[PDB]
């Protein structure tokens, strides 16, 4: 019955204003990419930072379980496009947000599908 | 006007030379570039060294096998990893291996020595940053050093396909005769020094092409030499330009030709091709890969 809560600790850790998880991976890239939340390749646009996927990830960086029973990590091997304005914690984003399943932008930073 | 490249290559004429080993004495030792906002050191390192990849005769088949040593940081995650991925065509398979744990975005990674990771498989291209903490306490002459780079030509010579190539990392006082000597098995070589640390006696040894015999025999006692004093007779500006244009960075999937043959058929025409990045040699089947465990009851 007991299983430990890493994300919300980490949002009440970030509420109480401690300093979010850094050595995030920057990449290099165009930014001129389509934009999409989690690419195989970095896909920023002038708008957002691309990163390493397993350096952005709550559950990879703390080495705890993945939330999934095959245990699968969505981020690892992959790029995650950060907004801009969001790189300076993104754990905390891709915790916080959401991928739409329709067109692959992050809900609310991108996704129009309504 | 180096400036502009990625890094600088050892050039041809310092390759040729009989020099004496000195000390490396850099006019711009330590100096620091001035990176891009928010980019640490090993991504702009990694990004130049892709970049000057990208301008050799690679060989780069589908399923291609790449495997990188010493890809963790001091900060439990791998950057150069991370730009391997991204240069390298999607579906390549990446592996990484390091001393220390760490977390990656390789499709497989070893927490282990080197000296402990095995594999089935022979591979197109092996990446090397490894660099022994020790090499720091210069007690002495500066020796032929051991360790991991035992490994690395053991490795090289087992499980590189031919047609496959390299980029190792040395230093001023983290280098290897052999493997300068394991150089001359290549159709080409070099040493290549990124622009963004321009001001280390760091150097990537980069072997284009195996060949799996000597096409040259090379004194690596000398040849290290050689590249000492290449460095301490030509400074190079440090140089974060190349960093700004990532339109061509993508390593061009060639779907270079993998064939499997016994040692009998490689004839000229062969070496020709595995000399031109137009071969690859290995058998094409499934990566499988171990690290050795020391076991121990310390009760
Ligand atoms: O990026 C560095 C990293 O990947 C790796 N490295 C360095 N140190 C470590 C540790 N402790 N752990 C893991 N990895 C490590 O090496 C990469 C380059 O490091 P760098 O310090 O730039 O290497 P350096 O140019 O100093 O060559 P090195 O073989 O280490 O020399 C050791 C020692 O020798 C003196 N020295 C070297 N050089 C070139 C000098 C120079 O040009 N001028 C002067 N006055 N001294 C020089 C130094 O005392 C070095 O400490
Ligand atoms: C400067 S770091 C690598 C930085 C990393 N490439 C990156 O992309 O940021 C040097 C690495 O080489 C590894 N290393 C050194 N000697 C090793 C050995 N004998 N076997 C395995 N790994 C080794 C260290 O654990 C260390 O993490
Ligand atoms: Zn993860
Ligand atoms: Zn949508």
């Amino acid at each position: 019955a007991f299983a430990v809560d890493a994300a919300k600790a980490y949002k009440d850790y970030l509420a109480s204003g401690g300093q979010p998880i850094t050595n995030c991976v920057k990449m290099l890239c165009t930014h001129t990419g389509t934009g999409q939340a989690i690419t195989v390749t970095p896909e920023a646009n002038m708008d957002q930072e691309s990163f390493g996927g397993a350096s952005c990830c709550l559950y990879c960086r703390c080495h705890i379980d993945h939330p999934n029973p095959k245990g699968f990590c969505d981020l690892k091997g992959k790029y995650v496009q950060i907004p801009t304005t969001c790189a300076n914690d993104p754990v905390g984003f891709t915790l916080k947000n959401t991928v739409c399943t329709v067109c692959g932008m992050w809900k609310g930073y991108g996704c129009s599908c309504d | 006007s180096q400036a502009w490249q990625p890094g600088v290559a050892m050039p041809n004429l310092y390759k040729m030379q009989r020099m004496l080993l000195e000390k490396c004495d850099l006019q711009n030792y330590g100096d620091s570039a001035t990176l891009p906002k928010g980019i640490m050191m090993n991504v702009a390192k990694y990004t130049q060294l892709c970049q000057y990849l990208n301008t050799l005769t690679l060989a780069v088949p589908y399923n291609m096998r790449v495997i990188h040593f010493g890809a963790g940081s001091d900060k439990g995650v791998a950057p150069g990893t991370a730009v391997l991925r991204q240069w390298l065509p999607t579906g390549t398979l990446l592996v990484d291996s390091d001393l220390n744990d760490f977390v990656s975005d390789a499709d497989s990674t070893l927490i282990g020595d080197c000296a402990t990771v095995h594999t089935a498989n022979k591979w197109d291209l092996i990446i090397s940053d490894m660099y022994d903490p020790k090499t720091k306490n210069v007690t002495k002459e500066n020796d032929s050093k051991e360790g991991f780079f035992t490994y690395i030509c053991g490795f090289i010579q087992q499980k590189l396909a031919l047609g496959g190539s390299v980029a190792i990392k040395i230093t001023e006082h983290s280098w290897n005769a052999d493997l300068y000597k394991l150089m001359g098995h290549f159709a080409w070589w070099t040493a290549f020094v990124t622009n963004v640390n321009a001001s280390s006696s760091e150097a990537f040894l980069i072997g284009c092409n195996y060949l799996g015999k000597p096409r040259e025999q090379i004194d690596g006692y000398v040849m290290h030499a050689n590249y000492i004093f290449w460095r301490n007779t030509n400074p190079i500006q440090l140089s974060s330009y190349s960093l700004f244009d990532m339109s061509k960075f993508p390593l061009k999937l060639r779907g270079t030709a993998v064939m499997s043959l016994k040692e009998g058929q490689i004839n000229d025409m062969i070496l020709s091709l595995l000399s031109k990045g137009r071969l690859i040699i290995r058998e094409n089947n499934r990566v499988v890969i171990s690290s050795d465990v020391l076991v121990n009851n310390e009760n």
